[PDB]
């Protein structure tokens, strides 16, 4: 798959997962996040050389005029788990679809 | 990848004969359909005529046709008008990852008249010409038919090779026929060091090699 | 309805070439765009297109050395050439596909409409006026050879356009040298030959240069 | 929202959905499959000026605020149906369905 | 790891300009490249960047007329510069990012390595070969007998030209003046040397790239 | 964004401290997005400090940083000779356009002692009198200051607008400065005269010198 495991420490320029750590106060301009400080959200970059992918890059090279060319996307997301605080009260939220885990061409 | 050969390269007919031009596809077309005819005239985009082999674009005169299917092609013309004499192409589509699309050749499809031996003429370099450090000689070959002509130059008894360059106009609007210039260029230097200069010409319509000629400083 | 293609008259040898293609009347995201290119004196060559939805094909002479894009807010076909050589001196057509992609029936390798051509000439060479030199006659036949000019548009009348019958102005020649040569004739009565005046009118608007001269026995 | 619905009434230069109809014995080389002969399976394209998952909004307010951008967006698909195909294994028909194989919907990641 | 810059030298007004590029030692998916130029006695003006994931950004002033993209399969930064005009003239500089995109720290404005930079001259003019004439020796009969001898390289366009001594191996008490612009609208300089007048073989090695000129004048009493 | 830099120039002895200011408009991204830059003549620039005060691998001690948000200082504790040049600040910005701007920059000149040039005159060489241009070049070789009057004189009468100066920047290590003077006659104007000088007026001299030949002999 196109994941951290495969993609971080063999940087090459077809689509793979990149790593992107942003700060919530520096970066977004949420101020109201306990923890963590940042996270690493990552997103998905790089050259492409599912189903209808599939049946695209075979029709693309079948009939004589040429569809859409692909694009390096996110595949699966997944959630971060943060700590933010309700006045003095603690609260653990999971935010959904907060951190790119893989990537595709499509 | 593919290629499309046109044949034959050139068609000579008179206004009112039946044209047929043929184009042979090295692979079958994508669909056995993807086959279109262009015409092109000078300083002119091609135009388009027939596509799918078979469907004439519109605007497009009646007296023009196409027919075949996968690797054969035909493109008619009924009854040629004046208009007709130009350049045509045809254009297949095809799979791949490369090489969508391809045109032949080309036929050109050209006036037909009798056979007209030139009218030859040779010309020495120019007073002001010498001046300089270069010499060219002019052997101009006037209103002839068919294209085919040879040219031979020859200084003193030598044939040359390599220092000459031929041109040839496009059928005149009015005799329907070809001139052409072939130019021998020589420097200064080598130019004075002989005297005789010769312009042998072959064509269809003479009996023996023609020659104009000239000494050197008559 | 309309394309329209643009670029710069001449490049240096090694150099990139960048053209344009302004489109009128049609969407990009509707319609292909081919790139044709027409070498002087040879046929037309395919050399790619970017399909209406965005997928760039090349013919497989191409090597790389091309790049054909769009950007459909500015109507806008884009061709990039790197490491150009003289191989490379051509009209440019930019050519739409007949009919709008996607559907069951295709275009059925159909072009239309054309752009009028660009020409490209690929050269060292720098802008240079011919030198103009009579073909003198001994029915006569007289002329001029214009000749060592840079780049190739050169216009040849005789007798200020009053002078039309008999006129034959030759293609030009590329020389060794690269730099152009052209050869116009004309055959006239030789009883004319001292009466009649003969004067090439020779033009050429790229070095701003005009030479007239007179052709006698 | 770039659906058949609303893209397949003004043809927009921005991203979302475009019609494609795919043969399969002429476009896929597909000879095996009975029915059907073809299918409008359709495509995304288009510019991204236009923010479905929270990870798009995050990176696009992030390449505002930081001085160095990551990624840029592009025209991709979203919602996908399955085709249902027929073939025969000798006269025995046999039906199959092929997975995500239609774009319903386009958005910009 | 270097950047090095390709460009045609010469552009016409009103026509596009295309600038490359060429990257070696990084990759282009891990490091974003920038686009510098320096007007003739001016200061640094950053254009924009093709940064490592893709996103191009530029300068307020830019207007749309310059396209940064990329090519990591060519190893290529690409620049495109629509309608040229003489405002255009200016020494056009590829420059990385300091650091890796998207690591915690980032670059924190720091441009590193920087490619040597390449002259764009927009003008109408054609391309002139330089005349290398040289300035004859004048000796000094005290002093430590020195004498300083030369070659005027003049009537050039558009610059750069590049003047070394004896092959390279002369390179102590040269110096070589900066061009200037003459009422003609050529270029000429100077390059001078202090040699021993007891030694008086000295050539100056004269090429400008643009007309394909190379000249070795040996210069005598 | 703006980045003012000032002073606009500075000229400091070796040992002396050079203060460089950068003041910027808007604050930086992080409060410490901003750099400091060393470029020598017809070369790149070349990263200093990072960061705002993080030195870069290899640059020496005697370069420190310091600031935070908007005022920034550039310190070179001890100038050295090799210093001399033009230092610029970058800085990195939030937005959708200026994500870094660079400012103005200040030029740092080393201070000497006076030092006087060396003048020498070279005739138009004969190569160059085939033409029609006659250039006589007079050499003022490593002084201090850049200050230098050069006058024409073409038998003893003062020649105007027909010279002009060329200054190299100054050595590594001694910080001098040479200078070339150049008159453009006609060749025909050069060949009716007989004594061409060059006169040089510094504050390393106590009165003009004057350097001449005579054409002939």
């Amino acid at each position: 798959a196109l994941d951290a495991a495969y993609c971080f420490r063999n940087v090459q320029d077809n689509c793979c997962l990149r790593p992107l750590y942003i700060d919530f106060k520096r970066d977004l301009g949420w101020k109201w996040i306990h923890e963590p400080k940042g996270y690493n959200a990552n997103f998905c970059a790089g050259a492409c050389p599912t189903q209808h992918s599939r049946v695209l890059s075979l029709y693309n090279t079948i009939n004589p005029e040429a569809s859409a060319s692909p694009c390096c996307v996110s595949q699966d997301l997944e959630p971060l788990t943060i700590l933010y605080y309700i006045g003095k009260t603690p609260k653990i939220e999971q935010l959904s679809n907060m951190i790119v885990k893989s990537c595709k061409c499509s | 990848e593919a290629v499309l050969t046109q044949s034959p390269g050139t068609l000579s007919l008179s206004p009112g004969e039946r044209a047929t031009l043929s184009c042979q596809s090295s692979q079958s077309v994508y669909n056995n359909n993807y086959l279109s005819w262009f015409q092109q005239k000078p300083g002119q985009p091609p135009r388009l005529l027939i596509y799918g082999a078979s469907t004439l674009t519109s605007g497009v005169p009646d007296r023009f046709s196409g027919s075949g299917s996968g690797t054969d092609f035909t493109l008619t013309i009924s009854r040629l008008e004046p208009e007709d004499f130009a350049v045509y192409y045809c254009a297949g589509g095809y799979s791949g990852s490369s090489d969508k699309y391809a045109f032949g050749g080309g036929t050109k499809v050209e006036i037909k008249r009798t056979v007209a031996a030139p009218s030859v003429f040779i010309f020495p370099p120019s007073d002001e010409q010498l001046k300089s450090g270069t010499a060219s000689v002019v052997c101009l070959l006037n209103n002839f038919y068919p294209r085919e002509a040879k040219v031979q130059w020859k200084v003193d008894n030598a044939l040359q090779s390599g220092n000459s360059q031929e041109s040839v106009t496009e059928q005149d609007s009015k005799d329907s026929t070809y001139s052409l210039s072939s130019t021998l260029t020589l420097s200064k230097a080598d130019y004075e060091k002989h005297k005789v200069y010769a312009c042998e010409v072959t064509h269809q319509g003479l009996s023996s090699p023609v020659t104009k000629s000239f000494n050197r400083g008559e | 309805q309309q394309l329209q293609e643009s670029g710069p008259g001449l490049v240096k040898p090694s150099e990139t070439l960048s053209l344009t293609c302004t489109v009128t009347g049609f969407s990009l995201s509707s319609y292909t765009v081919n790139w044709v290119r027409q070498p002087a004196g040879k046929g037309l060559e395919w050399i790619g297109y970017i399909s209406y939805g965005g997928s760039a094909y090349y013919a497989s002479w191409a090597n790389g050395r091309f790049t054909i894009s769009k950007d459909s807010s500015k109507n806008q076909v884009s061709l990039k050439l790197s490491s150009v050589t003289a191989a490379d001196t051509a009209v440019y057509f930019c050519a739409r596909h007949m009919q709008v992609g996607g559907a069951p029936t295709g275009s059925m390798a159909a072009f239309d409409p054309w752009g009028p051509g660009t020409l490209v000439t690929v050269s060292s060479a720098s802008t240079k006026g011919p030198s103009v030199f009579p073909l003198a006659p001994s029915t006569a036949a007289l002329g001029c050879l214009v000749k060592d000019y840079f780049p190739e548009p050169v216009t040849v009348s005789w007798n200020s356009g009053a002078l039309t019958s008999g006129v034959h102005t030759f293609p030009a020649v590329l020389q060794s040298s690269g730099l152009y040569s052209l050869s116009s004739v004309v055959t006239v009565p030789s009883s004319s030959l001292g009466t009649q005046t003969y004067i090439c009118n020779v033009n050429h608007k790229p070095s701003n240069t005009k030479v007239d001269k007179k052709v006698e026995p």
